[PDB]
């Protein structure tokens, strides 16, 4: 079977007044071979500002993390950065 | 209970993940709500004894299916401290969060299968386990524990785990770990042998032993070879280092920057500057989550207000510290003892990949090769040598191609570590030895 991996990403808006659920339905429509999407949440990170915090199961060969993010990025009208939190073996 | 940080390596057919999911379902690490309902379907299938594995085995599927909520880190504590575990993934790009990455490993667990077929796959030169070992090494893990798996596979054969020790232990010594501070624990993952109870399985077995400065230390489980990392120290008396990740504008507030104390401590009223910006300010307030803190630690991200700057003149990859004791600041160069990993080629100076380092993403001149060296000892072997190539040791002259904040490992180790990317991955990774600022 296909080797595969967790990656927990967080994504950030551009202030506290960047629609969040716009952010992340724009983030789980991304669509790539090897990707599924996994739960998310909206994380205070302070003065009202919220970081999307959201799971994915990703087969290690088929996605590329650095381009996944970059695609994430494009969503310049809410996306500021995302980094990746947290990355655990399946 | 103090905090310590542990990464699981090992071959895809170690057992490893079995081994550490074990860990924390028996240590009360796992989701109550979450143990309860597999629990009570692993006993609904039969006439109501189950294994743990089997536990295991539905959560794994529900990991898989991406249903399972909350960050992909696993827990747990031991008598004397609280465990962040992180069970090494396979994926190529694994390589740079583990050198980039906030959680940086106070000890390395090398789980290794007994089986003749799988020992030997794991243990290749070229094999993902060795790379990982290396990078462990390289950066700074010297605690390590080796974890004999699937010892019922060969029958708790005394014989065949002497062999293992003597070939895992020629293994790691190779990557520089001294085999004499290394306990070898033989266990069963699955079956729960040697990992919290002492197995009955092996009456040869008197436990495990590794040498320490003060004198040897001994047990028999798996947890208590855990329990027995020493102590790590923290960067709370060094002068404070938060890099950058981002940083808002939010109205009436003012700009507000956001990142990890990495050394140091931050506290409202302190007074601050950013580097390579060269901008200085007070810190309004500090938050944290829901709350108001009165200072952050090192491994704390907080969001903090400063003011009279404007969120364009501060930056992602900009670095805050005290302004007086002793500020960050930009570098003309930076050299650095580069390990090259697996890749295809050679690397000669002029050679301009983008360099990861902390938060800082910018492409760093190889300005001048200046020696290659054993890499176990630094010992230099050559003078500016022509190219390097897969699994040299060097020593290099960077020269960023944007300002860029950077400190030797030696000081500020969150900020002395850096990876090399180029061709889809990670090609080298740096370990910086001294800044011209």
């Amino acid at each position: 079977p296909a080797a595969k991996s967790i990656v927990t990403l967080d994504v950030k808006p551009w202030d506290d007044e960047t629609n969040l659920e716009e952010m992340v339905a724009n983030v789980k429509a991304i669509e790539m071979e090897g990707l599924t999407w996994g739960a998310h949440q909206f994380i205070p990170i302070g003065f009202g500002i919220k970081k999307l915090q959201i799971n994915c199961v990703v087969e290690d060969d088929k996605v590329s993390l650095d381009d996944l993010q970059q695609s994430i990025e494009e969503d310049e009208d809410h996306v500021q950065s995302t980094d990746i939190a947290a990355m655990q073996a399946l | 209970k103090s905090h310590i940080n542990v990464v699981v390596i090992g071959h895809v057919d170690s057992g490893k993940s079995t081994t550490t999911g074990h860990l924390i379902y028996k240590c009360g690490g796992i989701d109550k709500r979450t143990i309860e309902k597999f629990e009570k379907e692993a006993a609904e299938l039969g006439k109501g004894s189950f294994k743990y594995a089997w536990v295991l085995d539905k959560l794994k599927a529900e990991r898989e299916r991406g249903i399972t909520i909350d960050i992909a880190l696993w827990k747990f504590e031991t008598p004397k401290y609280q465990v962040t575990v992180i069970d090494a993934p396979g994926h190529r790009d694994f390589i740079k969060n583990m050198i980039t990455g906030t959680s940086q490993a106070d000890c390395a667990i090398l789980i290794i299968a007994g089986g003749v077929g799988e020992f030997e796959a794991g243990i290749s030169k070229d094999g993902q386990t060795r790379e990982h070992a290396l990078l462990a090494f390289t950066l700074g893990v010297r605690q390590l524990i080796v974890a004999v798996n699937k010892m019922d596979s060969v029958k708790w054969d005394e014989s065949r785990f002497q062999e293992i020790v003597k070939e895992t232990s020629n293994f790691i010594k190779k990557v520089g770990y001294n085999p004499k501070t290394v306990p070898f624990v033989p266990i069963s993952g699955w079956n729960g042998d040697n990992m919290i109870e002492a197995t009955t399985n092996a009456p040869w077995y008197k436990g495990w032993e590794k040498e320490t400065k003060a004198g040897v230390v001994k047990g028999k489980t798996l947890l208590e070879a855990i329990d027995a990392i020493e102590q790590p120290s923290r960067p709370t008396d060094k002068p404070l280092r938060l890099p950058l990740q981002d940083v808002y504008k939010i109205g009436g507030i003012g700009t507000v920057p956001v990142g990890r104390v990495e050394t140091g401590v931050i506290k409202p009223g302190m007074v601050v500057t950013f580097a390579p910006a060269g901008v200085t300010t007070e810190v309004k307030s500090v938050e944290m989550h829901h709350e108001q803190l009165e200072q952050g630690v090192p491994g704390d991200n907080v969001g903090f207000n400063v003011k009279n700057v404007s969120v364009k003149e501060i930056r992602r990859g900009n670095v805050c510290g005290d302004a007086k004791n002793d500020p960050p600041k930009g570098c003309a160069s930076f050299n650095a003892t580069v390990i090259v990993l697996n890749h295809p080629g050679q690397i000669s100076a002029g050679y301009s990949p983008v360099l990861d380092c902390h938060t800082a993403h910018i492409a760093c001149r190889f300005d001048e090769l200046l020696e290659k060296n054993d890499r176990r000892s630094g010992k230099k072997l050559e003078d500016h040598p022509k190219f390097l190539k897969s699994g040299d040791a060097a020593l290099v002259k960077f020269v960023p191609s944007k300002p860029m904040c950077v400190e030797a490992f030696s000081e500020y180790p969150p900020l002395g570590r850096f990876a090399v990317r180029d061709m889809r991955q990670t090609v080298a990774v740096g370990v910086i030895k001294s800044v011209d600022k």
